[PDB]
């Protein structure tokens, strides 16, 4: 049916850990502003990702019961979704509403930003089928939760752990799946297939980075811990 | 070896 006070009180934490994050609005502007060289965007990219990390790490810290569990199982489950959880957030920042035309441009801009045409379309794929989904910033929060607390995650000694931390989450978006889209049954599963299209963009990572049309991929020693990248 | 995950993880 509708939220308990304890799932009302665990969505509001969320969501205020959610907002820590660097602003839709502060991304947007600067791509929009002016067009890049291959060279100047694979820098904001690194620096971007390098923010998300770091703000992910703490976002993740302050989940009910993620400080419990074991502290290789924690790594492992920050190294599994950190590429997921930044496409996901990059799929949310692309379907913000902007004024006309600007949504257009946007995309006209990445698509124009050093990375290879082939990973383009899969990219483009997905942050549209997102955004036929019209997710709330709740959505938003609870699924990337979701994403960080995945249990079958590779090297994962305690599943059953991780099983726990993530059952009571998936509870709060099939609540709110029922409450914003009650006309669309098939919400919540849509939701959860989409976590699958993530997982694809996890195995192609290394080269879709790699594939960029710059003379050196120099990255930050933290990008080389969470992407398999040199 | 993550010892920049485990440095932000462990404060
Ligand atoms: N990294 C990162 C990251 C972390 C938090 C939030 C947004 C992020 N995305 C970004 O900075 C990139 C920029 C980087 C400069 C050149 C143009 C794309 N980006 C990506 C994109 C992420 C990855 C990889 Cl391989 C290709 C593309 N899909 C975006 C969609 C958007 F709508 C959007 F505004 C930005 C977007």
């Amino acid at each position: 049916m509708e939220l308990t006070p304890d799932q009302q009180t665990l969505l509001h934490f969320i969501m205020d850990s959610y907002n820590k994050q660097r602003m839709p609005q502060e991304i947007t502007n600067k791509i929009l502003k002016e067009a890049f060289s291959a060279e100047e965007n694979f820098l904001i990219l690194t620096e971007m990702a390098t923010n998300h990390v770091q703000v992910l790490v703490e976002f993740t810290k302050k989940l009910p019961g993620f400080q419990t569990l074991d502290h290789e199982d924690q790594i492992a489950l920050l190294k599994g979704s950190a590429v997921e959880a930044m496409f996901l957030r990059s799929a949310e920042i692309f379907n913000k509403k902007l004024p006309s035309g600007h949504s257009d441009l946007l995309e006209a801009r990445i698509r124009n930003s050093g990375i290879s045409d082939e990973y383009i379309t899969p990219m483009f794929s997905f942050y549209k089928s997102i955004g036929e989904l019209k997710m709330t910033q709740e959505e938003y929060a609870l699924l990337t939760a979701i994403v960080i607390l995945s249990p079958d995650r590779q090297y994962i000694k305690d599943r059953e752990a991780v099983e726990k931390l993530q059952e009571p989450l998936l509870d709060v978006l099939q609540k709110l799946c029922k409450i914003h889209q009650p006309e669309n049954p098939q919400h919540f599963a849509c939701l959860l297939g989409r976590l699958t299209e993530l997982r694809t963009f996890n195995h192609h990572h290394a080269e879709m980075l790699m594939s960029w049309r710059v003379n050196d991929h120099k990255f930050t020693p933290l990008l080389c811990e969470i992407w398999d990248v040199q | 070896d993550h010892q920049l995950l485990r440095y932000l993880l462990d404060k």
